[PDB]
């Protein structure tokens, strides 16, 4: 996708995710589960609900076509008339229908950003007290709390806390 | 080790929408802007029925065509229904000048309330009662005529003398009104409904002027008549003064209409139900919240924007893979 | 403990707002806004050519020659027509202008015309000009007059009402713009007196166009006390063509014409007022001096003016989210 | 925003950076301070001022509405030039509402690109050499000498100069 | 030296270059103009149709069957018509013909019509028709002739101009396209040299439409050496309708008349002088044939067939490939 | 570019890359060449293509202008004409301009996102068996080999196999 990372590095999505659109998978001592990353989620459906709700108002005007009746001797009119409505009809469909492809192609496109501005951010944090394995997981080189996972997806994780366990477990 | 992974939502959804990139992909959620589903009848709008001419055409109505007594009092309407196979129109043979202009004129009212213009005994020392004809009968007279229109004839005696009358419109409301100059197919005709020598009708307000004379000439029969009648409209607006002047050949107005000022006027065959309406098309009744439809773009009241487009569906949510099980 | 270095961007006190598909009220550092919506309620020059002030008459007033448009009479250059929505002065004697919008619309496309005398009143032989006025149109000075561009021919003391004819060859570069019109007395009587007995006719022909008409006697209701009325009409004699006039009697002849000079022309209908200012964009309710790419004045204008839209604010971010501490 | 930077990891903007839009916020032992980076600054002044002007140019052509009279019998030819200028300017005022919104959204976007590919652009210059903290900032592990902050701003850093003794405080 | 692997993009010798909103004249690997600016400056046949070329005759000269314009008397089809714009033969005898635009419009819109007699000259009774001639109206054999569609009726050397009386009744599928007229001398001399004396007429009615028209006499600026006029008129006669022709005096009558069929396609009118050719086009132009896969065009906004769509714009050409940053060689 | 990597932190375009638009070069002991990633360049091409047929497919309607004459009593009228012809003139080429412009963006910028994508495909499967050169190349810290070079452009590289070997050399310098 542009951004690279839904249907991308990261290859699928989480069926046993229900509670948002992007998220976190942890496995502990503790046990596991998908939990979602609130924030990100709220502020898109903000956005994606402002996105809809613009474009329905942009839309909501009218051209109106008429029922007139023209005579055997208003050919020029009744055809102008003609043309100029179909004309319009043609530029709304052009409209709407160049819209909604632009729209999808862009919102698909915020969601693959915003999935992948939680991998970075996680990334950014644990350094190499985590290994990258693929897909989008990271695994610690130390043993994670659940109020540890907690301070990774609130932002607060402390990598020095953590930095000789993890050397002494890296290269051994 | 302990694994924390960063990921995405993902559902059973089958929904698909296309992108400037791709076709059908399927996403999680997504919205449908358009409506494609109607109704198939007419319904009131703002509580307010529409008028079915049923047999009568816009003309058979509004000049009064015998067979279409039903329609004759005052009327309030939404909108008007006019069936595309009536029958009861211009029953004695001739044009309605300026058809058209009438018809959206008539389309742009919301009211019209019958009243005699001219009352028979306007036109001294004519006959104001044998002025009908087999062209135009009733449901139960072979021969009639239009019930907004005198045909005046002379008397026994013979001469038709010139005939005057004056309408002063003291009102608040526009009057759309009718009158008409028959055409005799020959001069004998012409003698014996009407004196001998040249004959006019002429008509003025304080904006208009009218004057036309008989064309007499023998024409393809037309339910039986060669002759013909040339029939007008005007609006006498508030405070202006009619005045008529004939000395024969006029087909003079009798009963007009007091003019309540979007419209429509729908062409079409279907019911009209007892049911409500905030949208409504020629096709059908639209009942949505839709910001789209491919129904038509002929409609009164509130409705969404016509697109010939057969679906306009938003992606909201991501592109959905969930994981395969088998 | 350690030294830093930080990316970042840049901030500042911008209350400024702009709205996006994604979200509403986003404060901005820096944003262009596109849409004027600012006017001077005026009319000025456009080109440095001033417009016409029609004044207490109506298009029609000024054109006939009206008695009390005089002030108006002769010669016009103009950049644009105002035409003031309660003016008085326009056709004085009751009747219809035939093909009055269109006429409307030419005279709209002209920027001058120049009156001059087509056909002198000694063009029409056996006739009286000297008495064609009427209470109905009134100058400021006398109580009976007539349109200054059409004379009202009657019959002479005596002998009845001959055949009158007039030519006009136009040898010009310039299209004439010009009127007349039939007479349609209320009464025979009227008619008897004014013209003779007998059939009367109005007929006008060039290379290109036919007219012909006859009176139509009937009483109409009384406007400024005439229940008669006239018919005015009026043409184009194009670059090169004659014009052939005859008639028997009911003529209101041309009398005076203009030479008509013909972009985008406009008549604007209102009341505000013009100024000895100078304007590059005038709309209908006023100027527009800006450099803005959009308008919500008016649709109505002549000059070069921004498009009309019914937004009411078109500002584009051009600077980033103002996110200050 | 959709590359993560402006309001995002890069929490808050910078009242105190005025010649610029990007830029550099340093500390170290003779004093602290900002500095625009010209050069991207500059590239986007010149996009987003052939945006401003590529759309006032497109946006250029006017339709123009009449007032012509209609007579009592030209109802239908009256309400259609009614119906076609109301037509026309429905369709501009959706164009430009439209396009506006969309133009916004593209813009902050693209201002959120510039901060991002910024960071990006120094991180990759001190590799090891320092500590990359969640918020933009990076934290040397040697000291940078405001000579030093320059070369980093201009893009010439000499990390073999530095590497040893980064290496020493980095396990020191 | 160590192992390397680099991450890169494709550059070539393109010069061909893009405008983004952001950027003018960026260069670019690929691209596809989608608009067409060429055209072939001829007139091409259209459904395997050739147009119909009106040389040196006006509309009106064709229909009303100017003596000048016989080569085009007779049947026609065609899928467009070409007027050049300085063909002299067209209303020769001066005068009006009234609803002409509206004529022009329902001309246009056809595809072919059938010329046949409408009314013999045997239909009018107790009249000449044989004196209705002109100076005005040559052929190019003979000085003094007349529209081949029209019978300019002059009454006999009888004092009196009768009344004539005509039927034609349409038992056929298709509508018919005929011409009358009404003709205005200068003279009431010359009116009544050439019909009877006292008021005249012409009447015609249907079952849908009524005419009546009586002379208007004046002395009209001279035009092809004529200060009298003629009032010419068209109309349509539908499928199964009746016309009755009535007259004291002045008509010029329906001679020859068109059965005409309405066209499925747009129709075309070009006025033009661009040349015809034994050619084949989808989409057809007034300056031209577009020959074309594009989507947009610059050439013509008035045309006949399958084009793509019109507008102002010189190039519009998509970028598809990428910004192209080749190696300077040296 | 937006992403930054065209004309970016890759400064320049390969004229030796004739097969692909995105695409690696390598050079080791066996050799050196070019060689396009086939999969991205192919998803790029589709996408491109789909974007031209959807534009080509939207804009496939034809306002038509007619050849009517009119009178010199139909000035308004034959003025009407004109300016709603012109009007939907106007607005078509509004649409094709503007459109051109803004998919011309953003389709350069989508390259430039591929680019990238492909770079920190590579980046991440390297670790520290790599030193980052710059302009998008990095220098192995130990032999590979042919098959060691497919495996980084097919996202099988087997960092575990090399690391103890790109250790020892890191070290040395
Ligand atoms: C009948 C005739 O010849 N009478 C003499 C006039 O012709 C002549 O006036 C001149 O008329 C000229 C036009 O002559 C034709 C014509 O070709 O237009 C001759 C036609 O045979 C005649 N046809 C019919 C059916 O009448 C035709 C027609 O009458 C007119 O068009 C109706 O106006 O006229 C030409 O216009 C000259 O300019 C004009 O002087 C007069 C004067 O010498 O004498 C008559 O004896
Ligand atoms: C026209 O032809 C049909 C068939 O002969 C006939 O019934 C009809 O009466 C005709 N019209 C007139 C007026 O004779
Ligand atoms: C805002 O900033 C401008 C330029 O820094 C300054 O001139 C102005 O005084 C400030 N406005 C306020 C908050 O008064
Ligand atoms: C009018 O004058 C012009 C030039 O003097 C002349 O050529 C033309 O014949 C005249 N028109 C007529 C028919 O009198
Ligand atoms: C770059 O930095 C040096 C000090 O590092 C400074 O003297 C020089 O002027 C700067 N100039 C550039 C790279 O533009
Ligand atoms: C290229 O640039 C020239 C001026 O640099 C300009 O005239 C032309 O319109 C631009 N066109 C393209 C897309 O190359």
């Amino acid at each position: 996708g542009i951004f690279g990372a839904i249907a991308g590095f990261i290859e699928g999505g989480w069926t046993g995710m229900i509670d948002g659109w992007y998220g976190y998978h942890h496995e502990n001592s503790q046990g596991s589960g998908y939990a979602a990353d609130r924030e990100s989620t709220q502020k898109a459906i903000d956005g994606i609900t402002n996105k809809v709700n613009s474009i329905i108002n942009k839309m909501n005007t009218q051209f109106e076509a008429v029922d007139h009746e023209f005579s055997n001797l208003e050919r020029r009119i009744g055809n102008l008339n003609k043309r100029m409505e179909d004309g319009f009809l043609d530029v709304w469909t052009y409209n709407a229908e160049l819209l909604v492809l632009l729209e999808n192609e862009r919102t698909l496109d915020l969601h693959d950003a915003n999935v992948k501005n939680l991998y970075e951010k996680v990334k950014s944090q644990l350094r190499d007290n985590a290994n990258d394995l693929g897909n989008g997981c990271f695994e610690f080189w130390h043993k994670c709390d659940n109020e540890c996972m907690e301070s990774v997806k609130n932002g607060t994780y402390d990598y020095p806390k953590y930095q000789k366990e993890s050397k002494l477990n890296r290269q051994g | 080790g302990d694994k924390i992974c960063i990921g995405y939502h993902a559902n059973n959804s089958t929904t698909q929408v296309d992108t400037l990139l791709e076709k059908n992909v399927t996403v999680t959620h997504s919205v449908e802007l358009l409506e494609n589903q109607k109704e198939k009848r007419f319904c009131k709008i703002m509580n307010k029925a529409p008028l079915d001419l049923k047999d009568c055409t816009i003309e058979g109505w509004i000049l009064g065509n015998p067979k279409c007594d039903l329609l004759l009092g005052d009327q309030s309407w939404s909108y008007i229904v006019e069936r595309p196979n009536a029958q009861n129109g211009i029953c004695y043979p001739g044009v309605l000048n300026e058809l058209e202009e009438l018809k959206a004129f008539i389309g742009s009212g919301e009211r019209v309330e019958r009243f005699e213009m001219f009352p028979k005994s306007t036109w001294a020392g004519v006959d104001t009662s044998r002025g009908v004809t087999n062209a135009c009968p009733s449901y139960t007279i072979d021969s009639s005529f239009y019930r907004n229109l005198v045909w005046i004839v002379k008397t026994d005696s013979a001469t038709y003398p010139v005939i005057k009358g004056t309408y002063n419109n003291t009102g608040t409301q526009p009057i759309l009104y009718f009158w008409g100059v028959h055409h005799p197919l020959d001069t004998t005709v012409q003698d014996n409904l009407y004196g001998s020598g040249d004959k006019y009708v002429r008509m003025g307000t304080e904006s208009m002027n009218f004057a036309k004379s008989p064309e007499i000439a023998a024409r393809p029969a037309v339910n039986d008549q060669r002759s013909r009648i040339d029939y007008y409209w005007s609006v006498l607006r508030p405070g202006e003064t009619l005045n008529v002047e004939s000395n024969g050949n006029l087909i003079a107005p009798w009963y007009a209409y007091k003019f309540v000022s979007k419209g429509a006027v729908f062409k079409s065959d279907l019911p009209i139900e007892n049911c409500d309406a905030t949208c409504q098309t020629i096709t059908g009744v639209l009942r949505t919240n839709k910001t789209f439809q491919n129904v038509s773009p002929l409609w009164i009241g509130e409705c969404p924007k016509y697109v010939k487009s057969e679906s306009l569906r938003l992606a909201t949510g991501l592109r959905n893979v969930p994981q395969i099980a088998t």
